[PDB]
Parts: C-alpha cells; sequence; structure tokens
RNA sequence: CAUUGGUGAGCAGCGAAGGAUUUGGUGGAUUACUAGCUAAUAGCAAUCUAUUUCAAAGAAUUCAAACUUGGGGGAAUGCCUUGUUGA
RNA sequence: AUCUGUUUGGUGGAACCUGAUUAGAGGAAACUCAAAGAGUGCUAUGGUAUGGUGACGGAGUGCGCUGGUCAAGAGUGUAAAAGCUUUUUGAACAGAGAGCAUUUCCGGCAGCAGAGAUUUCAGCUGUU
RNA sequence: GUCGACGUACUUCAUAGGAUCAUUUCUAUAGGAAUCGUCACUCUUUGACUCUUCAAAAGAGCCACUGAAUCCAACUUGGUUGAU
C-alpha cells in the first residue's frame, strides 16, 4: 500500500544516518515509528490538513535535531551526504500533497509558500512559478494571491515584465476589487520612480518622456474608474438617478484615496497628478453635473485644490505670492458657490491656513505671519 | 491485481496442468478432424524421410525456415 | 463464511461447512428432532439394528425362491417384528428391506408411545413426565425414555398412582375417589 | 337454597419490648478422622538449583499391531494384495 | 307482556373434510452478545509516485523546443499576374520550464556592510 | 367350458423444436455478465441470553449464620381550610 512504499521511500536517508555517527538505530526505530502514524493518517480516510500540518512540524523538528547533532558528534556544520536535503524534499512533498487533496486552504497555500521561499538557496525559481501557476489556476477570483505574486516578482526579481502581465491578468479576473488597480497604480509609480532615480543616478555618476510624467497610471486610473463605476452599478442593479449618485460618490472615496497616494508619492510629479485628477472630476460624470449633484464633494474638491496649490510646499519655505493666489482662487471660489456653502468653504480654508503656518510660525517671530492672521481674520 | 496475475501466469506458465488448462480452446470439428489428418500425412512424411536418411549416407538436413524457398532473383 | 461472488463460486464450488456427503443429508438429527432422541448414538445403534435386518433379509432373498428354510424364516422374521411393532403389517416379504427404517424403531419408544395414547400432548411433554417418575409399565416405574414398548406391553402403560397427573384427570371429571389414593 | 367460587369489611379465640410470606450469599454435613511440597529411606516449608552431573543399568515380535466398518450394488484414479518387467 | 323468533353484532367452537406445519405455539425486555443479507455514505485519485542516494542541487551559458511575423525558395496557376499550397530555409521578436550538455561558478573560512523577523538572510571584499 | 377358430367391440402404446443447470475453468457454446486486502451509517433476517403465557410437572433435599424484598401491626408526617 501507499504507506508502505513511502516508508520505503524513507529507507534511504535512514541507512545515511545511521552510515554517519549522527543516529542510533533505535533512534532511527522511534523516528520512524512516528512517520508510520503520520503515513497512515495521510494516506487512509477521514485525514484533516491539521495531520498535515503536525507531521510538517514533525519532519522540522527532526531537521532541527539533525542539524544541532551534526553540529556537536561531527563537528561539520553539514555533511556532503542525502540526510541533509532529504528531510526538506519530504516537507516539500507532504505540503505538495496536502495542497493537492485540500487546494482550499489558503493557510496550508502561504506556508508551502512560505516554506519554498525560505529554503532559497535549495529551491528554484520555476518551483515557486509552478506553485503560483496552480494557486492562481486553482483561485482565480482571490485579489491576494495575484498581489503576492506580483510583489515576489518585483522584490525578488525585479521582474517588471512579469509583474506588469501579472497586474493584467489579475485584473482580467478581477475587475471590480478596487484594491487590484490601487496596486497596480502603486507597482506602475514605483517603476517610474525607479527609472527616475536611476536617470538621476547615471546623472550624477558621469562626468520630456510621457513615461516620466505619469500618464500609464493616469490611463489605469481611469479605465479603474469607469470599470469600477460599471462593476458597482451592475452589483447594486429617480432611484436608478439615486443609485448613480451613490456610485459618483463611492468613485470619489476611491479618488481621494489615489489623491492620498499620490500625496505619499514626495518625488513624483504631485501637482501634476491632482491636475489630472481634478481636470477628470471636473469633466461631467453618470450624465449629471457634478457640481450641482454634490456641491458637497463640489466644494471639498474646490478646497482640496486650493489648499494643495500651496500644500506640497513647506510652511518654512512658504511663499507669500503662492498663498495669495490661493486665497484669490478661495474667493472666487466663494463668489461662485452659495451663501452657506461660501462660509463653510471659508471656515475651512482658515482651518487649513491656520493648521498650516499659524500653528507652525508666531507673528511676532514672522512679520507675514501677521498678515497671515489678518487674512484669516477677514475670512 | 492483474499485472501480479499475469507476471505469476508467465513465471508458472511451463507447469503441466498449467499448460493444460492455459492451451485449452473449443475449436470446430472440421478443424479438429483436419489437424489430426495434417498430422497423420507430417507422420507419414517424417517416416519416409527417416528411410530416406537411412538409404542415403550423407543427406543435407534443410531448415524449417528454408523450406519454402524456390530461390531469388540476387543470389547472397 | 459471507455469501460467494460469482467468480469466486466458480472456483468454490465443493466448498461448504455445513453440509458433507458423509453426514447423509443429517438424517439421523432430524430423526432425534422428530421422536425427542437425547442420546447421539441411539440413531446408529438402532441403524446397525435395522442393517442387520436388511441383510439377513438380503441373503434369505438371494435364497431360491421355493425354499422352505427361506419362507419359514421370512415368515419367523416378519412374525417377531411385528409383535414388537416395527412393523405395522405381515402382508409383504418386501417390507423388510423397504418398510424397516431407524424411524419404526423410534415410533416403539416411551414417549412416542404415550403420545399416541394421548397420554402427553407432545413428545417432549412425555419425555419430561417420564423422568419425572409418573409413567409405569406394569407395576414397574420407568424412567428411561428410551425404553422399548411391544405390542403386547402397550396395555399396561400407564400412569403411576399417586400422580399428581392422575389426579388432575381424575378431579377434571370429577371421579376422584380418595380412598383408592387416587 | 347451595357455592369444596373470587374480591373484601369485621368479631370471638390465640397472643411476653411484634407477626407473616418470599429470596440472594456463605459455612458445616451429605462414606469411616493418620497433616503441606518435592527429584522422597530424605530434604524443604525464607527453599535449593555454584555438586545435579558422572558411572552403571537399559533396544524381541527381529515394527506383530483398526478385535473399533449402518444395508444393497459397484472401485476411472487411489489404497491393499499377488504376479511380472528393468535396474 | 310466565308475547313471538328471525335478523344483525359479540362469545363459543364438537363431527367430517381441506390446506399448512412439527424438538408444541407464542410474548416481553436491551448503550446485550453472535451469524449473515441488502442499500447507502465517504476524493474513494501513483497508467507506472517526489525536485535530489555530492552517484546531488542552485545560478549561468550553449544546444534543443514553442508561437506568430518577415524574407527567400519550391510547387501550382497565369498572356503577365494575383491567388493558393509547402514534410524548404534564414532573420528578427516573443517565449515555455519542458528536454540535453557543461572540462564556467556556488553549496569552505575570515572580515565588512545592508536588510528581514537578539537572531536570520542573501550580498560584497579577501583567503582556502 | 378360466375350450379353440372367425367375426365384432374396446384398452394402451406417438414424437419434436429451443434454452438453462450439472466438470473446484470448460456439460462443447466464442452473439455471454462478473478478477479491486473495510472505513462508517441505515434497514432487514436469524440465533442466543434474562423473564414469561398457554400450563403444568419435578425439585441433590437438611441445619446454621448473614443481606434484601413484600404484606400487616405500631409510630411519624400530610389531610374535610379536601386524602384517594
Amino acid at each position: 500500500s501507499k504507506t508502505r512504499y513511502y516508508l520505503e521511500q524513507c529507507i534511504p536517508e535512514m541507512d545515511d544516518l545511521v552510515e554517519k555517527g549522527l543516529f542510533t538505530k533505535n533512534e532511527v526505530s522511534l523516528i520512524m515509528k512516528k512517520r508510520t502514524d503520520f503515513e497512515h493518517r495521510l494516506n487512509s480516510r477521514g485525514s484533516s490538513i491539521n495531520d498535515y500540518i503536525k507531521y510538517i512540524n514533525y519532519e522540522s523538528n527532526v531537521n532541527k535535531l539533525r542539524a544541532k547533532r551534526c553540529k556537536r558528534i561531527l563537528q561539520v556544520k553539514k555533511t556532503n551526504s542525502l540526510s541533509d536535503w532529504s528531510i526538506q524534499q519530504r516537507i516539500g512533498f507532504i505540503y505538495q500533497r496536502g495542497t493537492n487533496k485540500f487546494p482550499q486552504d489558503l493557510k496550508f497555500w502561504a506556508m508551502y509558500l512560505n516554506y519554498m521561499k525560505a529554503r532559497g538557496n535549495q529551491t528554484s525559481y520555476k518551483k515557486i512559478h509552478n506553485i503560483y501557476n496552480q494557486l492562481l489556476k486553482l483561485h482565480p477570483t482571490n485579489v491576494d494571491i495575484w498581489i503576492s505574486c506580483a510583489k515576489y516578482e518585483y522584490e525578488v526579481h525585479a521582474n517588471f515584465k512579469s509583474c506588469r502581465n501579472i497586474f493584467q491578468n489579475g485584473l482580467r479576473f478581477n475587475p471590480d476589487v478596487p484594491k487590484l488597480w490601487y496596486e497596480y497604480v502603486k507597482f506602475e509609480l514605483n517603476f517610474i520612480t525607479k527609472l527616475i532615480n536611476r536617470r538621476k543616478v547615471m546623472g550624477l555618476i558621469n562626468e520630456t518622456n510621457p513615461a516620466l510624467r505619469g500618464d500609464i497610471a493616469l490611463t489605469i486610473f481611469d479605465v479603474c474608474m469607469k470599470t469600477l463605476g460599471k462593476h458597482y452599478i451592475n452589483k447594486h442593479k429617480k432611484m436608478n438617478i439615486e443609485l448613480n449618485k451613490e456610485t459618483l460618490n463611492y468613485l470619489f472615496s476611491e479618488s481621494l484615496r489615489y489623491i492620498k497616494l499620490f500625496d505619499e508619492f514626495l518625488d513624483l510629479e504631485r501637482d501634476y497628478l491632482i491636475n489630472h485628477v481634478l481636470q477628470f472630476w471636473k469633466n461631467d460624470m453618470y450624465d449629471l453635473s457634478l457640481r450641482k449633484d454634490l456641491p458637497e464633494l463640489y466644494l471639498k474638491t474646490v478646497m482640496i485644490d486650493i489648499t494643495l496649490n500651496i500644500r506640497y510646499m513647506p510652511v518654512e519655505k512658504l511663499d507669500i505670492d503662492q498663498l495669495q493666489l490661493s486665497v484669490k482662487k478661495y474667493f472666487a471660489y466663494i463668489s461662485k458657490l452659495d451663501s452657506a456653502s461660501v462660509k463653510s468653504l471659508k471656515n475651512e480654508y482658515r482651518s487649513y491656513l491656520q493648521d498650516n503656518y499659524l500653528k507652525k510660525m508666531n507673528a511676532e517671530d514672522d512679520p507675514r505671519y501677521k498678515i497671515l492672521d489678518l487674512i484669516i481674520s477677514k475670512l | 491485481k492483474l499485472e501480479y496475475d499475469e507476471k505469476l501466469k508467465e513465471r508458472f506458465r511451463h507447469m503441466p496442468e498449467i499448460k493444460r488448462i492455459s492451451r485449452h480452446r473449443h475449436v470446430p470439428q472440421v478443424i479438429k478432424k483436419a489437424q489430426e489428418i495434417k498430422n497423420i500425412e507430417l507422420s507419414s512424411i517424417k517416416r519416409r524421410e527417416a528411410n530416406e536418411r537411412r538409404t542415403r549416407k550423407d543427406m543435407p538436413y534443410i531448415s524449417e525456415r528454408k523450406k519454402q524457398i524456390v530461390g531469388t532473383v540476387h543470389k547472397y | 463464511v459471507r455469501k460467494l461472488k460469482h467468480h469466486e463460486q466458480k472456483l468454490l464450488k465443493k466448498v461448504d461447512f455445513l453440509e458433507w456427503k458423509q453426514d447423509q443429508g443429517h438424517r439421523d438429527t432430524q430423526v432425534m428432532r422428530t421422536y425427542h432422541i437425547q442420546n447421539r448414538e441411539d440413531y446408529h445403534k438402532y441403524n446397525r439394528i435395522c442393517g442387520d435386518i436388511r441383510r439377513l433379509a438380503n441373503k434369505l432373498s438371494l435364497l431360491p425362491p421355493t425354499d422352505p428354510f427361506r419362507r419359514k424364516h421370512e415368515q419367523l422374521l416378519l412374525d417377531k417384528l411385528y409383535a414388537m411393532g416395527v412393523l405395522t403389517t405381515k402382508s409383504k416379504i418386501s417390507d423388510l428391506e423397504n418398510k424397516v427404517t431407524v424411524s419404526a424403531i423410534c415410533r416403539r419408544r416411551l414417549p412416542v408411545i404415550m403420545h399416541r395414547l394421548k397420554m402427553a400432548e407432545t413428545i417432549q411433554d412425555a419425555v419430561k413426565f417420564i423422568e419425572q417418575g409418573h409413567v409405569r409399565v406394569g407395576p414397574n416405574l420407568i424412567n428411561d425414555p428410551a425404553y422399548l414398548v411391544t405390542r403386547n406391553m402397550e396395555d399396561y402403560v400407564t400412569w403411576v398412582d399417586n400422580s399428581k397427573i392422575k389426579k388432575t384427570l381424575l378431579r377434571y371429571r370429577n371421579q376422584i375417589d380418595d380412598f383408592d389414593f387416587s
């Protein structure tokens, strides 16, 4: 039977261990009794994934004991024999059998992947790719596995082509998940930032382009808005107008969180990216006017633009002319908006300018801070 | 189970009653009678060839795999 | 043994743990169940006696038919077996081979006689009544169930006196006389 | 009227800090009393086995050996017997 | 009604006959013991078991393999063509992990430095 | 006249075609259908046990000690402001 075959496959390792001074024959017999129990539990009916986990833990501690015994007796870090890789091969085989039998246990899949990544020198990139291929075919609608695949390929191999292909296939399978779009934008921004800093490194060693601009991330942004809106409508499909307004509000939050990612990206042209996203939101969506449909969100976007005109610049090195231009834009927006909207926008702008400059610098310390306090009192 | 049975049959095919059971087939009566007629005729040819080999001091022994061939165009 | 599958039965046609050819159909067990025979060897002792009868009958048959010796001995055997009660009739010579059975002898045992005499409802009841000391054949109490009753001896197979069975039947008919001890 | 029918309710009488049925277990007896163990003229009983082995004695059917079978007919092949063939 | 006696339903069940059965026929109790039958449920999965006995693995390279495109050749057709076929070759490109080879390097040590979760990890500089 | 011959009347004797089973594989036919080391559940049949009815009958017997059950008596508690 299968248990007998697997035990007879375990035999040559114990031949090697007895041949070296590492283990006594009785100790080998006790180890094989435990392995007999575990192999019977795996190959019988009524098994669980916990039996696989316990067997892997047992083999791991056997390997640790073997390492200590090889350090102590022979005074060598490792022998050149079968026994130093055979337990590792067995643990990989137990993981493979467990994933084949219960493919739905994502924790066991993660344990398999972590183990195969951890034994880096002995494993193969081909093996990690095969485990990813099996797992991605079995669970194509799990976004985290696609993200982990792309992350492994980006940090370990720095394979930007494979990372792009992984993200594109994953978004083909999961077009409704905002998280995968976000990670794709983050990867592309990381790639172009690394290209920019690599060009800068070259320019300092020795002696434009839409790729360096960020138009790839902008196109991913636009396709994200269309696809996420369409799939959100398909999931939740006068009342249609209310649903469209709710969809626009839902997309607005993801857009603002993309804005926060752009603000996190300091090296990139934040002003360019914010200009593009506010251009998109200035363009009408869902057959309704944005400002008329969501005046609170329109006022929020106007205040966001007015603040981010100078928010990229530090408060210590703030430009009085830029602050005056922002205040003039705020006054124009207040004139355009309703009186309650103008009052709310003025209060928000005053609070933002206060938290920017008034807490940072004193009116006695800076002569321009007195003018800022006067402008805040006027607002 | 089937592979083990085949290997065991191959191992012990040489035994008397295993051979007896294994070679048994039901054969039509015409084919069986013609087989025994051909057996008798072959035995008669064998005794005639034995008499010829007794008469002739040196007769060539021709192979069963040679008997059917009258000739070849290109000689070897 | 579980039920054999089709391919197993072909290779195991002769296999049987419960019926063997030497058992002869469990004829002995059948006869002991019919007549409540307790001893195991009673059928085979009876069968040996039947075999002696049949061997003697075969030899008398191989004698010539118009032989005074043959005719006298066949009539002697027929009369003796009829007097014992093994043979119901004396008409035919061929009954000395056809109608001599173990069951014919077992029908002359005391419980079968009592059950035919309506003394007991079953042969097993008759067996128990014999072992419990209720039955006498003449003045003599018989507690052996294997005791064989002759045609003449049938007329004295009776309940013992002072028997609770005898008192019960007399009390049922309202004819119990306590001076007679019942 | 009878009830040698059932189920009950009550007297006389009997009558000592109760009475009446039923049932499990254990002990003694059920033949007529001379003690336990063993390798037994003795030793042991807390065993010994660190003397427990040597020597002596000891081999007929010249393997005789189913007194052991239900009855009637048989016996391909077994088995038994006898004869024969070749070693 | 010291009227009448048919019906319907209970109770009872002799004689004859008929059928079946026979250590007489049952009944009750169970997380009891035993012999079998039938039907279900359950990844129930080696068509030749795993990535490895330093007889090895990892990295790299060479060869091979795959796909479409382009060019050339050949066949067919034509008044020239176009078109079509190709078990013909070349080049560039995109690959797969899926074969083969290695007389390249790494699975010793010392030191530096970084990162990860005090240890670990690969890497660098030397040496063997 | 349990006699013959003849006449008459009566009684009884057919047979086939096909399939299956029977050889510890094969009943003679390729026109057919069966080769796997058990895990569990459900249902069903049967037999043991223990008790018992029809429904009895017989007690390996006697003493002693030691438990248990049941029915009365007595005592206790509840009960006509309601036991059964």
